[PDB]
């Protein structure tokens, strides 16, 4: 088969500045017709994957002229002059010459800002919920731009490790920041049973952890 | 306008068919060939199959044994149908246009031999709101459901920024998603917010508007 190797598997930089990502395969590309079939597309989050460039150099339309598209027969390069905030997702490359059709492996572009520390958020088990078996205690930690952080749980200062689920956002396409969002669930009785509920979060800005909590006895 | 639309079944039992139907719209079938690709989580875009505007077919050998791509020259439709369909085979599939780049919504398929459980929208509203007239967030929970593929929105659509909806995690083999909003202070108690979710797979369409507590 024709095996595609995208070189930079992921590849975070500063908004402005340039990214060049490369795509090699196993055979030429180009075909006994004269042509060479190279095309670069782009999957952002949630969406479907877009082509932004094909036929090596050609740009499709509304794809931003930012994008160059260079290459020739197993060496080709995709080259962004200064990267914008919309820029981020995933980046593929294929080849319409040999016909399995691969793809590339894929290249993350992770958008280079500077720190933010996260804006949390602490939610109580609504009643509805109540009236079921369990309560959920819900902790929003977003807008902190280090993917990297830590929620810890604690019940009466007895810090709590099971019943816990965190969930990532993946960089946002504006602000370009990330988010997450940790939930501790209990028994409904296990629950009431109990006073204060705390979610602290240690990120880089600070040395000591962010921390929102909330008293049964008290709105 | 020029999109193809695709329909089938998010949810599969093992061994079981998977049949996905893509209708295109603003071109021609006689002159565009279909592509099908798919995409295992984490994985990638792997190439299955294509069918071009001469009806003539090409098959990724590693799936031509189960795979039938046929279509409709007249109804602008395409028929992806994989057959004896195991765990593993669970992925978004796609109908890309083999010309001008134009790919579909995605078909997500789920290979289990389990239930196909409705969510559980609860609000979460804030105890007690920022005095100072900055922002005041409010969120929303799904849980108990299971064919992963589940939508929400914010006042319909119209609360768009703002929004954060967290992947769905799987504890006991159930999903859970939540989703966040932060308008400004003066916004909660005036406008009024709601959380509008929808499984489709048991044909849920919910709605949860935020609400003031106190406890």
């Amino acid at each position: 088969d024709v095996v595609m190797t995208q070189t930079p598997l992921t590849l975070s930089v500063t908004i402005g500045q340039p990214a060049s990502i490369s795509c090699k395969s196993s055979q030429s590309l180009l075909d006994s017709d004269g042509k060479t079939y190279l095309n670069w597309l782009l999957q952002r989050p949630g969406q479907s994957p877009k082509r932004l460039i094909y036929l090596v150099s050609k740009l499709d339309s509304g794809v931003p002229d930012r994008f160059t598209g260079s290459g020739s027969g197993t060496d080709f390069t995709l080259k962004i002059s200064r990267v914008e905030a919309e820029d981020l997702g995933v980046y593929y490359c294929w080849q319409g010459t040999h016909f399995p059709r691969t793809f590339g492996g894929g290249t993350k572009l992770e958008i280079k800002r500077a720190d933010a520390a996260p804006t949390v958020s602490i939610f109580p088990p609504s009643s509805e919920q109540l009236t079921s078996g369990g309560a959920s205690v819900v902790c929003f930690l977003n807008n902190f731009y280090p993917k990297d952080i830590n929620v810890k749980w604690k019940i009466d200062g007895s810090e709590r490790q099971n019943g816990v689920l965190n969930s990532w956002t993946d960089q946002d396409s504006k602000d370009s920041t990330y988010s997450m969002s940790s939930t501790l669930t209990l028994t409904k009785d296990e629950y009431e049973r109990h006073n204060s509920y705390t979610c602290e979060a240690t990120h880089k800005t600070s040395t000591s952890p962010i921390v929102k909590s909330f008293n049964r006895n008290e709105c | 306008q020029v999109k193809l639309q695709q329909s089938g079944p998010g949810l599969v039992q093992p061994s079981q068919s998977l049949s996905i139907t893509c209708t295109v719209s603003g071109f021609s079938l006689t002159c565009y060939g279909v592509h099908w690709v798919r995409q295992s989580p984490g994985k990638g875009l792997e190439w299955l199959g294509v069918i071009w505007s001469g009806g003539d077919t090409d098959y990724n050998a590693a799936f031509i044994s189960r795979l039938s791509i046929t279509k409709d020259n007249s109804k602008s439709q395409v028929f992806f149908k994989m057959n004896s369909l195991q765990p593993n085979d669970r992925a978004i599939y796609y109908c890309a246009r083999r010309g001008g780049d134009f790919w579909g919504q995605g078909t997500t398929v789920t290979v289990s031999s389990a239930s196909t459980t409705a969510p559980s929208v609860y609000p979460l509203a804030p105890v007690s709101g920022d005095q100072t007239n900055s922002s005041v967030t409010l969120g929303c929970l799904v849980k108990g459901y299971f064919p992963e593929p589940v939508t929400l929105t914010w006042n319909s659509g119209s609360l768009s920024s703002g929004v954060h909806t967290f992947p769905a995690v799987l504890q006991s083999d159930l999903y859970t998603l939540s989703s966040s909003v932060t308008v400004t202070s003066s916004p909660w108690p005036s406008e009024t917010i709601t959380c509008n979710v929808a499984h489709p797979a048991s044909s849920t369409k919910v709605d949860k508007k935020i609400e003031p507590r106190g406890c």
